[PDB]
């Protein structure tokens, strides 16, 4: 018996950091009754089968934690101390805050007289780091107030993959799952370091090199990720498109494209309408004066029924295929290595190894995060490498698709439970002004004639009624409608997101910030900017596990408390393992965990804290009434909660969704308050609720399918690692993405050793069929209003095929491929800051470090900020391995010890050696003393500018 | 009778191992600063079993090879710390018959620990200032004979991290160098027939560290 963990309840958990997902193993003191002896790795857990990275090891430090906070703070108006408080203090005078800034600033019409019913006086960020009840719940709280100024993570990691996937496959998550990585023949990591940033994923991707697999790292720098690639090749910041615009060259030019899946699953041959052109870097349809495009200039020419035209033979020239052969046909070897600064050798060696995975019975897939994501480059980038993936038939496969790594442990469910300004949950948009009537929102989504496109986004009115039904069951979805707050019709979409937020920061246009578990006073760019901004809130309402740079703003760098005078509320949340509920990893895996100790001290879950918020508005409103009462009184929160606290089962049961009456829907009979067993069962006449269309299947009558932790597997599914009994992934636990893809049209799988489905005695087998119907009787992208994947994006801003517009603005003055050098859709690049600034994580830090820099351990590993430079700018500089230096920029300064290392290398760009500066972003001017402040007091504010920015960097 | 199979051919110098041995011991940080390395603590110390050495060595063309070295006592078959120990008080040092563990016992601080260092021709004791006590991988023998993996190895996510039955371990480290040979040619076992911590190093031990072989 081991001592330690003789007399301690054992519970399950999930890792609390990065998306993969861990499983973890919590001993607690007492038999449950005390606080955590021990957090080590879940060894039955299949993603990471007992292993940690630092972070989920050092779980135990960061719960057990003496800095932690331990009950609410108030800060008075110019005071410069906090002063300890009770929670009904805080909450009640909370409440006060939120019914007197909006009964100030409610609009029920906009200047159009248009039905609006929102305030846009306070503002929320938050959060990817809570459970998906506490997200869901969180959403629709800030929407009953009528919020619309509603963000958070999600903006600046994955904003770009979400519309880039959407446009090529009908939806923007990963496309497959961790497990799957070990079944690739070649895996291509670019604007990613996984090594670091995912490092249990690596436990996949070296099985994938075991059976035979070639790794290959493309990154401007040398990583922990780097080492153990077969290939490393080195690219400057934001050349990718160039890159992967030479691989679709490389691809057409030698024939190397799957030809059947092309031509049955790509759009490859739908006809274009002839008003497509492109000519000298500008697609058709453009106009000058609002630097914009008339994408109706590239339609599809249509057949008498509405439906793409269709040359299945790939001889019309305005077939998709004949128009992208075309189009790439400018990105040969030479260019594409010049701008690079990749040898065409290794550009030879990269291609001919990804290429070969065109073959049927070969899958590659790419891995990417922010190195992709954070560029201007972003959508066009995640499209182009859509688009490889779709020419080699890489989509719907084992061991293909595009694997978008996620960030925080709940960003796909923060995303899902839409914590952004234009989505509900389930992805159904925010309606805008002009969308006066629940009828006229549900016109809005586009219709096929085609018998083969299942085209399922028109089941919508289903999940948007079974979505009002969720907050406001004796309401008609058609009047519940009304409740909701909607956006303007006339303005920009951006502008109700993360950067404008701090812009109308910055001119005093808000009242109120919700800080719900994020750190913006160190995430968001121009940090002095934004730190200076949050002096302008009357209110701020922090809510997280420590004080931090947020919080206490107010008493941070060169800022004086009396000048100061926002009133400052601080409530302390408790740590994942101190709760209940589920997250969803980057695999879109639902995953449950459980309390082990009990909250520390008098820190609450976030479902409790912001449910007494919600309730001390309601009751404040129901005595003293005010504007448009209605939406906050009549919302659903008994069904939230159990014992008078949050009920996160509760909760998930009405994500999941009930029938509120007796039905029978697709000629099955059901009774009132049973579970709905899928989002197929839902209806649009009020018959059933559901808080997320997704989450249908989730929690049936069957049970709680996110708490399973059943390794029962098939010889085919465990061949490939579905694990289909492990816990739940939407939608309805089809665990690939477009796997319809991954067969023939008699349903025979294209690489039977690896196969996702089979039609085996008239059923689909291994995997849930993404798509119901026999083989060759559908097309196999459902979500598609068309049913293919999307070489040709007709629906995308910068144009329908990605092209290279140089990111860099200050050290690049032509464009090898065209005469537009910049995106055709004010840098002022002062000669005093002459290097090309760039920050990025290390395994051992979290996000801002907010959580990292409180534990000792880690630290230890990553003391101080540092600035990594190559032997030819120290050289130059004169800076030595350890060097103090000054990091310099328009925006600020900081210092930073030197790091010199041959793993940076200077760019080639136009004759002259250009040098680039790495900062990490995990520090912060709190904690720990000589750590050193946020990389983002040097990065602008122009989805910010945070992988390319102009430093200097000085010897101290 | 027991084996670490350590495949530095499959680190990704993640540190999970090095947190993962203070979390199962309840060890205390130290205090650190950046001295232009990733590396830290930058050497074992009485309070840090396990530390991950970091070395960056040139390459003709891109990138550079960055040698990973997660350092711990070798659990030597003939310990020589035990024979210095053992003739200054006997006990201080102990190997477990079960495992094949060299332990160090509370007794160390009666003996000349400074050269029972010495004698440990990979330099791994390391000395309390206060008690005189020496410190250093004790193989989890806690675990081991609770029939758990030590945690710097039920941690590890790349599969470097490898141990069991000396037979079973010994066969996959001849196994595994012959496939690792494949990618890096001058890939050795460190000390095979002499320890308990077999090392796969992709090239000269010598290169990851000075103390890296006998
Ligand atoms: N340890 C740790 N893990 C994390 C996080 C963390 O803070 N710490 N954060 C999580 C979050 S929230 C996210 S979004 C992900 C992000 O995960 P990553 O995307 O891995 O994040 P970074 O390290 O910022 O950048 C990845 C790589 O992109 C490279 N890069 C920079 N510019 C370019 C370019 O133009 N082209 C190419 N091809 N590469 C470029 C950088 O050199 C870097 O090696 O990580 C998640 N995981
Ligand atoms: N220069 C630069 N800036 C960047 C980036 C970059 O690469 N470079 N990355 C950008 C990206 S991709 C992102 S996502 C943002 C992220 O930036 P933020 O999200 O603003 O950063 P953190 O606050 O560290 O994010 C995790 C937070 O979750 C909190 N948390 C943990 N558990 C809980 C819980 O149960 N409840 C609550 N309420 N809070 C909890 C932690 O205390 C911590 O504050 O930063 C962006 N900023
Ligand atoms: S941070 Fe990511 S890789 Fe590391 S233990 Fe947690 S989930 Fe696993
Ligand atoms: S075997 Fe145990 S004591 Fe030795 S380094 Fe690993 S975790 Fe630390
Ligand atoms: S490595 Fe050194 S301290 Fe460890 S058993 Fe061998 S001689 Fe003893
Ligand atoms: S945990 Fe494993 S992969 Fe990570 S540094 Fe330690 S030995 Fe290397
Ligand atoms: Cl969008
Ligand atoms: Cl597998
Ligand atoms: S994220
Ligand atoms: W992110």
């Amino acid at each position: 018996e081991l001592q330690k963990l003789q007399w301690a309840k054992q519970t399950t958990s999930i890792c609390c950091y990065c998306a993969v997902g861990c499983g973890l193993i919590v001993h607690t003191a007492k038999d449950g009754q005390g606080r955590a002896v021990n957090v080590e790795g879940d060894p039955d857990h299949p993603i990471n089968e007992g292993s940690l990275c630092p972070k989920g090891a050092s779980i135990f430090q960061l719960g057990e934690n003496d800095q932690r906070g331990t009950q609410p703070l108030y800060r008075a108006p110019f005071s410069d101390t906090w002063k300890p408080v009770t929670w009904d203090f805080a909450l009640t005078e909370i409440a006060k805050r939120i019914k007197k800034t909006r009964d100030a600033s409610f609009t029920e019409k906009n200047a159009a007289g248009d039905l609006v019913n929102r305030t846009e006086a306070i503002a929320s960020f938050g959060s990817a780091a809570m459970d998906n009840e506490e997200c869901w719940a969180y959403g629709n709280i800030l929407r009953s107030l009528g919020l619309v100024y509603i963000e958070h993570q999600a903006r600046i990691x994955h904003s770009p993959t979400v519309p880039a996937l959407a446009e090529s496959f009908g939806r923007g998550a990963m496309t497959n799952h961790w497990n799957d990585l070990a079944n690739s023949d070649c895996i291509l990591i670019m604007g990613s370091n996984a090594a670091e940033n995912h490092p249990i994923a690596f436990k996949w991707v070296l099985r994938a090199k075991d059976k035979g697999a070639t790794l290959i790292h493309v990154d401007p720098r040398f990583t922990r990720t780097s080492a153990r690639c077969d290939v490393y090749a080195p690219i400057r910041s934001g050349a990718d498109i160039p890159f992967l615009g030479g691989l679709i060259k490389y691809i057409l030019d030698n024939k190397l494209y799957f030809t059947d899946y092309v031509r049955e699953y790509t759009n490859a041959s739908l006809i274009v309408g002839e008003k497509f052109s492109f000519k000298d870097g500008l697609f058709s349809g453009y106009d000058a004066a609002n630097k914009k495009y008339d994408k109706s200039m590239w339609a599809f020419e249509l057949d008498a029924n509405g439906v793409p035209k269709r040359d299945p033979a790939l001889k019309h020239p305005r077939c998709v295929i004949n128009l992208l052969k075309k189009h790439y046909e400018r990105y040969n070897l030479d260019k594409v290595a010049a701008i690079t600064g990749t040898s065409k050798e290794q550009l030879q060696q990269v291609y001919k190894a990804y290429a070969a995975t065109g073959k049927p019975d070969k899958a590659g897939t790419i891995m990417y995060a922010a190195g992709w994501t954070q560029h201007s480059v972003g959508v066009q980038n995640i499209r182009a490498m859509a688009m490889i993936q779709l020419l080699l038939g890489n989509i719907g496969v084992a061991g293909g698709g595009v694997n978008a790594l996620r960030g925080e442990s709940n960003v796909q469910g923060s995303t899902d439970q839409g914590l952004l300004a234009h989505i509900w949950p389930g992805y159904n948009p925010v309606p805008n002004s002009k969308a006066a009537t629940l009828e006229l929102y549900n016109a809005a989504t586009p219709q096929s004639k085609d018998p083969m496109s299942v085209n399922w986004w028109q089941n919508r009115p289903k999940y948007v009624a079974s979505y009002l039904k969720a907050l406001y069951p004796d309401e008609e979805p058609a009047a519940a409608y009304d409740y909701l707050p909607r956006i303007d019709a006339g303005r920009k979409l951006t502008d109700y997101f993360w950067l404008n937020i701090f812009e109308k920061m910055d001119k005093g246009e808000f009242k109120g910030l919700f800080a719900w578990g994020m750190n913006p006073a160190c995430g968001g760019a121009n940090a002095n900017k934004n730190r200076k901004a949050m002096g302008k809130l009357e209110w701020l309402v922090n809510v997280n596990l420590f004080e931090n740079e947020t919080s206490s703003f107010w008493k941070g760098p060169g800022m004086n408390p009396a000048e100061i005078g926002t009133e400052v509320f601080f409530l302390p949340c408790c740590v994942s393992i101190e709760k209940e509920g589920s997250v969803a990893n980057s695999g879109r895996w639902m995953q449950w965990r459980y309390r082990g100790p009990k909250p520390y001290a008098e820190t609450k879950p976030d479902g409790d804290i912001m449910l007494d918020m919600f309730k001390k508005v309601r009751e404040l409103y129901a005595k003293e009434g005010g504007a448009y009462p209605a939406p906050i009184a009549k919302l659903n929160i008994a069904d939230w909660e159990e014992h008078n606290e949050f009920s996160p089962t509760k909760v998930a049961k009405l994500m999941n969704g009930y029938f509120l009456k007796d039905t029978e829907v697709g000629g099955k009979q059901f009774k009132k308050g049973q579970q709905v067993p899928s989002f197929a069962f839902l209806t649009a006449d009020g018959s059933t609720c559901s808080g997320n269309w997704l989450h249908a299947g989730s929690f049936t009558d069957a049970g709680n399918l996110m708490a399973r932790r059943d390794k029962t597997q098939t010889p085919e599914q465990a061949r490939i690692g579905l694990f289909p009994n492990w816990s739940f992934c939407w939608p309805v636990n089809r665990r690939i993405l477009y796997n319809r893809a991954s067969v023939d049209k008699t349903g025979k799988p294209w690489n039977p050793a690896k196969a996702v489905i089979e039609w085996k005695d008239g059923k689909w087998v291994g995997d849930v069929v993404d798509g119901g119907g026999d083989p060759g009787t559908k097309h196999p992208f459902i979500m598609q209003t068309h049913g293919f994947g999307a070489l040709y994006g007709p629906g995308r801003e910068e144009g329908p095929f990605p092209e290279h517009y140089e990111p860099l603005e200050c050290p690049v003055s032509k464009n090898p491929f065209s005469k537009q050098l910049h995106n055709p859709v004010k840098a002022v690049c002062d000669p005093r800051y002459p290097f090309i600034g760039t920050t990025y994580r290390v395994t051992e830090h979290w996000q801002t470090g907010l959580m990292t820099r409180r534990c000792a351990w880690l630290v230890e590993a990553e003391p101080q900020i540092f600035c990594e430079i190559s032997k030819e700018l120290a050289k130059l500089r004169g800076i030595g391995n350890g060097d103090t230096v000054k990091v310099s920029s328009l925006r600020g300064a900081l210092e930073a010890v030197a790091i010199v290392t041959e793993r940076i290398r200077p760019f080639k760009i136009e004759g002259v050696d250009v040098h680039m500066v790495g900062l990490p972003w995990h520090y912060g001017w709190m904690v720990p003393k000589n750590g050193g402040d946020t990389a983002n007091l040097l990065t602008p504010s122009a989805i910010p500018e945070t992988k390319a920015f102009m430093v200097d960097v000085r010897k101290v | 009778g027991k084996m670490f199979f350590v495949d530095l051919s499959r680190c990704t110098a993640c540190r999970g191992c090095q947190i993962a041995c203070k979390q199962w011991k309840n060890l205390p940080a130290e205090e650190t600063r950046n001295t232009g390395s990733h590396q830290n603590p930058p050497d074992l110390s009485y309070v840090t079993l396990k530390t991950v050495r970091f070395t960056e060595k040139s390459r003709k063309g891109p990138g550079i090879d960055w040698l990973f070295f997660p350092e711990q006592c070798r659990h030597c078959v003939e310990p020589p710390c035990k024979g210095q120990a053992d003739v200054d008080l006997e006990g201080a040092v102990v190997k477990d018959e079960t495992t094949g563990a060299v332990l160090f016992t509370e007794l160390t601080a009666k003996v000349d620990g400074e050269s029972v260092r010495s004698a440990c021709p990979y330099d791994i004791p390391r000395i309390d200032p206060v008690t005189k006590r020496l410190s250093k991988c004790d193989m989890c023998n806690d675990r081991v004979q609770n029939g758990l993996l030590p945690a710097c190895v039920k941690t590890c996510p790349t599969g470097t991290m490898n141990f069991g039955d000396e037979q079973e371990m010994l066969a996959l480290a001849e196994k595994r160098l012959a496939e690792v040979k494949k990618t890096y040619p001058g890939a050795v076992l460190g000390d095979p027939n002499d320890v308990r911590v077999v090392y796969l190093f992709t090239r000269d031990p010598k290169d990851f560290y000075e103390h890296a072989v006998a």
